């Protein structure tokens, strides 16, 4: 998967994973990817 | 008593600062599971 | 930070430490579309009746 790399002393790191897990739990990132990943014309 | 987890166990914020998680082996999500269910003359 | 597109690997997470992934990814080949909806002597309930 993706991610965002780090200054490997940043310290930043923990402060950021529950952030995100905050955002992959109930529904802000399941809308985004509707805003911008949601193209037609599919499989069939 | 204890000091790894080898079974399925989902990545949570909650229980993210308590222990501290590896890189995935898998990809997964939530689904459901449901069950599925005189020819003539009717 | 560098935030973006970029990818997990091991070479990468040996020297800067990534964050939690929240995009899947991985390796894909794409082709073009091909060009009957059959019934194999139309079985109308199998060979049983």
């Amino acid at each position: 998967g993706y991610g965002i790399a780090l200054h490997k002393g940043s310290r930043w790191k923990r402060p950021i994973d529950l952030a995100l897990l905050q955002f992959l739990g109930d529904d802000e990132i399941e809308m985004l990817e509707r805003l911008w990943l949601s193209g037609i014309c599919h499989n069939d | 008593q204890a000091d790894m987890i080898v079974a399925p166990l989902t990545i949570n914020n909650e229980r993210a600062q308590y222990i501290e998680f590896s890189k995935p082996f898998k990809y997964q999500g939530l689904t459901i599971l449901v069950k599925k269910e005189d020819s003539f003359m009717q | 930070m560098a935030i973006g597109s970029l990818t997990i690997n091991e070479e990468r997470s040996e020297i800067v430490d990534f964050s939690v992934p929240f995009v899947e990814t991985g390796i894909s080949v794409m082709v073009a579309r091909s060009n009957v909806s059959p019934s194999a002597f139309l079985e109308p309930y199998s060979p049983a009746v």
